[PDB]
Parts: structure tokens; sequence; C-alpha cells
């Protein structure tokens, strides 16, 4: 039977029932978390997929293309981890660092960011797409003031 | 209230919580159970705490947090003020009431 985000993709009208059985039991084969498989395997969009991610998870949701890019906060992360992993940070209140990620079972990503930073890390779900493209786009921002 | 929020402010402190300044525009977080999508067109009633007066906005939903949300983090929508001059107004009013408030440590609804 169709749980977890599975169920919520079949709700949204994104992906067919047959579809979501057969994903879901690929992933639990697998023993990979359902929106990784899903994410790797595309069986979405991944506006779709950040959708149902974001209410099944309990997580907030940001269209990153509404941000004001010259607020953000890439700085605070290293290049090397900015290529580790698969993430767009956002931005920064007091002790805390709003990391855009589009899984929503990263961890080894927000303990690194952690670690580096010092910081308490939130996460925030952005789609897969998003964070790909707005990442290199505040490179280029960030890039222009100097350096 | 057929698909129309609205949103009191009463003070500088809810202003403040609700305000989105790294939005494009200005931005304000609403409070509401409802789910929206990422683009949704909402029709907002905002009144702020200098006054009754309630500001129409016509913007685009640009932040979700959903019923249920993981932690003390109020379910709503994020709506972005839209371009023009009713927009600017409203950020303007708004960027003023929080002078030096917005760079502050203090948790907002948002971020």
């Amino acid at each position: 039977m169709i749980t977890g985000i599975a169920r919520r993709l079949v709700q949204d009208g994104a992906v067919e029932e047959a579809v979501a059985r057969s994903a879901m039991d690929q992933a639990s084969a697998a023993k990979v978390p359902l929106p990784q498989w899903f994410a790797e395997k595309k069986l979405v969009t991944a506006s779709q997929l950040a959708a149902a991610n974001a209410v099944e998870f309990g997580m907030s949701l940001l269209d990153v293309s509404a941000f004001d890019a010259s607020q953000n906060a890439v700085k605070l992360v290293s290049e090397e981890l900015l290529q580790k992993h698969q993430v767009l940070p956002l931005f920064k209140r007091g002790n805390r660092l709003f990391v855009g990620v589009s899984n929503p079972t990263q961890t080894r990503a927000l303990d690194d960011i952690k670690f580096h930073t010092n910081l308490v890390v939130e996460p925030i779900l952005v789609d897969e797409d998003q964070i790909r493209r707005t990442l290199e786009q505040w490179q280029a921002s960030n890039a222009a003031l100097g350096s | 209230r057929q698909g129309i929020l609205s949103l009191a402010l009463k003070d500088k402190p809810a202003l403040y919580s609700a305000y989105m300044p790294f939005v494009k525009g200005g931005g304000i977080f609403v409070p509401t159970p409802k789910r929206y999508m990422l683009g949704d067109e909402v029709f907002l009633l905002l009144t702020l705490p200098d006054s009754s007066e309630r500001l129409p906005v016509a913007g685009k939903v640009i932040w979700t947090t959903p019923a249920g949300a993981q932690g003390n983090r109020a379910a709503g929508i994020g709506v972005q003020f839209p371009d023009g001059p009713e927009g600017e107004a409203v950020r303007n009013k708004i960027e003023t009431l929080l002078a030096g408030l917005t760079t502050s440590d203090k948790p907002t609804h948002t971020m």
C-alpha cells in the first residue's frame, strides 16, 4: 500500500499509482530513502518532489528565484563543501545559517557545514533544479564583488 | 474570505516576525493551515501597526511552511510583494517601522 511521499505524489497528481508502488518497492529493496530514490530516478519534476517532501517531512520550502541574491550567505561555506554536497547556503540570522537542501535526508552535508561554520544549521527545502542553477548564479554575483 | 487571506500586525514585534527582507521586492509571512504551492497567486489584506488601513497585496507565494511543521514554526505562506508602486509603498513603510531591527539576531517566522 502506498505511503510517505509516494502517496503524496499520487494525491498531488504528479505520478501514477503503479509507478509509485514500483518506485517504493525498488527503494525498499535498495534500502534507499524514498525522496532520494525518486530524485535519482526523476519520477516527477523537482518542484513536484519538493512540494510533496515539504508537506510530508514537515519542512519549509523556499522559491529561491525570489531570494535577493545580494543577501546570500554562500561565502560561509567553503568551495570544497559546495562541490562535495549539492546544497545552497541561503541566509544567516544570529547563530543560525539556513541551508537549502533538496533531499530531506541530508545529514553529512548539514553536519559538515555545522563543523565548518560553528553555526547552527537549519535546512530549508529548495527544489533540486533551483539549487543547481541558483548556486551558480549566486557565485557569479559574489565574484563580481572581487577577489 | 473566498480565496482572500488577511493578516493584522498590531505592533513592531509582530511585523518583525512577519517581514521577509531577503525577498526581492519584499515579502510578508501569512499564517494559515492551508497548503499552497510555490508560485500560487494570492490576495492578502495586510494591516500594519501604524494604522487601521487594510493594505491590498496581490502577491505570489514564494515560501511555505506546512501544518504540523517540525518545530515551533508557524504554518503559512510567504507572499512576495508585486513589482509596482503599491508593493514598494508597503515595503517602504515596513522598513521604516523596523529600522535597525532587521539585522537583529531575533528569529522570524521564516528566516
